[PDB]
């Protein structure tokens, strides 16, 4: 859920030649492929209606569904530390949750806040400047920056171009197919 | 209020009519059929038709309302749009041959809506005027019935009557589609200077003395309607965008046309 | 003119036969295998025109079972009646695709014009076809297809014609020329409908204002077409992979089976060289799923056609026309 979910929501908009193919999905297509559900009440539906908002990133709704009625249900009592695991996995909620609209959410998104952002999520601001940071060099994201004044202009214009590259996704997958055909033929 | 004010057909009507007139099994002068339709309780929206057997003169007139079943029977199936709303001939109006074919729906019986299609060589009179036959009281001779007028509506499937825009540019020369786009331009264009042999005449009839009567705030409104919507007000920012996406569409068929060459490269090594 | 091979004619479709389709133009059945029906006329000048023809109205909610051919012969004796005969000259279709050709109703129709060569099959689409040329188009399956029969099978007697090679789209006939003179009645409507009644004539002149305001003519087309070229094309590139990985790859060490023991011993068998050579299940190309292939690649060629006079004539009409 922290290394598919969050790793690989970058190249699921039209970019597929990276999947993984041993993840969630060994039970996401399951818990998905029902006509009804509610408030979860197994472990993987807990482990996932917190997942489901963690797309939706909200902060607030995904750290509110690793603590509903586990701590009877084992998660924060048997993990043989007490409170701690918890303020390891709440950090690894409220950060992985900053690390969405940069990859999610940044369509008409030119000018951006990096300062309120430390404001909505509440992590510390050297501990926001470092995966903002990283978000760029790191995941090589179509944003700009001066972080004296702490900000990521964008210029991202890729919405109805990275289409005629899903072509390219495609379009690809001819010229790279006849790269192969002339492998077999002599 | 009266149900007697509208029919609201399309040509598909007239398909099952002039086809089925001009096979005819030689019914040379009258072919009839009975018209299924919907009704809006005031008008009545048709979809299609058919042409029956009969053999209507002085005075016989027959129709085999049993094959009028087994029609729709085949009609009901085909689509469940229609119901038998009466009967449709071809010329003319009030006989004593329609009053026993009445009769003859009468044994179907729902309200009388029947559609008479003239065959002269006229303009101004209609080639269909659909009636429906109130009063309609009848317990007497034949029917008494009293032909009240359905106004003639073509009012279904606007790219279907897009269809019949073209079947009517076949009616003047066809007009065959291959270039069906390409010399819709010259249709484009054609239509473009209409509007300006339009205006020129409105302007210069003024510009003498007394003219652009029915155009000032009306073709002058629908001017500024024009540029409304092409050209885009002034912006050559709009140009820059625009010749932006000629570079864009050249390029979707650019690669088009690399794969053009590349079915060719794919499937026919095939042939070695 | 649209004289075809040996017997076949090209057809004539009156302005009344597009309207026997466009009655059922796209009503019940979006997504559906829409049989339009059997188009029926006669052997007539060089051109059978069309007399009529009713949509053959499968079991019409969801998906696609022929009827019941109690109407078929009963509904075209209802014609015999007052009308002309089931002269069937074909049969046709929608079907919510500009330039396709099916594969089952393919092998339908090769097998209707194999009881009568004097056959076509007519594929009238609205403006779904993107606006987007040839609407209407009457195919057929090719007097070369109708020589070498039966019919195009798979495994073998694919390649075994596609020696002498098989032309695949030949005679995509003409539609419509003529003033048939099933128009001076519509010519009578026409002028009635130019006249003082011009409401429903501009009516259809002010719909197409609204098929490029919300439309993605060719946004959702493309998009469409370029998903049938990852799956076809690339799947048909794993097919060009597979028939190597059998006829040079697997037949590479096949032959190194036979030589690598001098071609059998001269007292006894030549038991191994007689085992071996196990032939891989393609011998010969698999030259009809190829067939399809070709003709479906190329439904992608006059789908890329489509995008063509899509992009060029709108970007036409904008240049020339905005620039005040």
């Amino acid at each position: 859920y922290l290394v598919s979910a969050m790793l690989l929501e970058i190249p699921y908009m039209a970019a597929h030649e990276s999947d993984a193919r041993r993840r969630m999905i060994s039970k996401q297509f399951h818990h998905q492929l029902r006509v009804g559900e509610r408030q979860p009440l197994l472990g993987p539906p807990e482990s996932m209606r917190e997942h489901v908002v963690a797309a939706s990133k909200a902060m607030k709704m995904g750290d509110w569904k690793t603590c509903h009625s586990f701590i009877i249900n084992e998660k924060m009592n048997g993990k043989v530390w007490d409170l701690f695991p918890e303020a390891d996995k709440v950090r690894t909620m409220l950060v992985r949750k900053i690390q969405e609209e940069s990859l999610r959410t940044y369509l008409f998104t030119y000018s951006s806040v990096y300062d309120s952002i430390s404001m909505e999520t509440l992590s510390d601001m050297f501990e926001l400047d470092l995966p903002t940071v990283h978000s760029i060099i790191s995941k090589m994201i179509i944003n700009e920056e001066l972080m004296a004044s702490l900000d990521q202009p964008t210029q991202t214009v890729v919405m109805h171009r990275t289409e005629p590259t899903a072509q390219q996704n495609l379009a690809l997958q001819l010229a790279e197919k006849l790269g192969s055909l002339v492998e077999n033929n002599e | 209020f009266p149900g007697g004010r509208v029919v609201r057909l399309h040509p598909v009507i007239l398909a099952s009519i002039v086809d089925s007139y001009e096979r005819r099994n030689e019914g040379a002068a009258r072919v009839i059929g009975t018209l299924l339709g919907t009704v809006d309780k005031h008008s009545v929206e048709v979809t299609n038709c058919f042409s029956v057997p009969h053999n209507e003169s002085e005075d016989e007139v027959a129709v085999d309302m049993e094959f009028a079943k087994n029609m729709y029977e085949l009609h009901k199936k085909v689509s469940p749009n229609e119901l038998i709303l009466g009967w449709y001939a071809t010329g003319h109006d009030i006989t004593e041959h329609s009053v026993l074919i009445h009769e003859y729906y009468s044994r179907e019986a729902p309200n009388p809506i029947h559609l008479t299609v003239d065959t002269s060589l006229q303009n101004g009179r209609m080639s269909i005027k659909a009636y429906v036959s109130t009063s309609m009281g009848v317990p007497g001779r034949t029917m008494g019935v009293m032909f009240t007028p359905l106004t003639v509506k073509y009012a279904y499937y606007d790219t279907e009557r897009i269809g019949v825009d073209l079947i009517m540019k076949t009616c003047f020369s066809p007009n065959r589609v291959i270039g069906l786009s390409s010399d819709l331009q010259q249709v484009g264009g054609a239509s473009a200077r209409i509007q300006d042999a339009l205006s020129t005449v409105l302007q210069y009839a003024e510009d003498v003395l007394s003219g652009k009567v029915s155009a000032d705030n009306t073709v002058g409104r629908f001017l500024m309607s024009l540029v409304n919507q092409v050209p885009k007000i002034v912006p050559d920012d709009f140009e820059t965008m625009l010749n932006s996406n000629i570079n864009d569409l050249l390029m979707v068929t650019y690669l088009a046309n690399l794969t053009q060459s590349q079915i060719a490269l794919n499937e026919k090594l095939v042939n070695l | 003119g649209g004289s075809g091979d040996s017997a076949v004619k090209q057809v004539q479709i009156d302005g009344l036969v597009v309207l026997k389709i466009i009655k059922h133009y796209q009503e019940e059945g979006q997504g559906t295998e829409v049989v339009q029906g059997v188009l029926l006329g006669l052997v007539v000048e060089d051109r059978l025109e069309i007399t009529n023809c009713f949509p053959f109205p499968q079991h019409t909610e969801d998906d696609a079972d022929f009827d019941e051919v109690q109407y078929q012969m009963e509904m075209m004796r209802s014609l015999r009646h007052v009308n002309i005969d089931h002269l069937h000259v074909g049969w046709y279709q929608s079907t919510y695709y500009g330039s396709f050709v099916t594969r089952a109703l393919l092998d339908s129709q090769f097998s209707y014009q194999h009881a009568i060569e004097e056959s076509v099959v007519l594929i009238y689409d609205p403006i779904k076809t993107a606006q987007g040329s040839l609407s209407l188009k009457a195919y057929r399956l090719t007097p070369k297809l109708m020589e070498v029969c039966k019919e195009k099978d798979f495994s073998p007697e694919a390649l075994k014609k596609a020696n002498i090679t098989f032309e695949h789209m030949f005679e995509e006939v003409p539609i419509v020329i003529k003033n048939s003179h099933l128009i001076n009645v519509l010519m009578w409507e026409l002028e009635k409908k130019s006249a003082v009644a011009d409401k429903h004539e501009l009516l259809s002149l002010a719909s197409s204002n609204h098929l490029g305001k919300n439309l993605q003519l060719l946004m959702d087309r493309v998009d469409e077409m370029s998903q049938d070229i990852v799956k076809y094309n690339t799947y048909m590139r794993n097919t060009s992979k597979q028939q190597q990985q059998k006829h040079q790859y697997q037949q590479r060490r096949q032959q190194e089976n036979m030589q690598r023991q001098s071609r059998g011993e001269p007292p006894l068998p030549e038991e191994d060289l007689s085992k071996l050579f196990k032939p891989p299940q393609p011998p010969a190309r698999m030259d009809s799923l190829l067939i399809a292939g070709q003709i479906n690649t190329y439904c992608q060629n006059i789908k890329e056609f489509t995008a063509q006079n899509l992009g060029k004539l709108f970007m036409a009409q904008a240049l020339q026309e905005y620039n005040n």
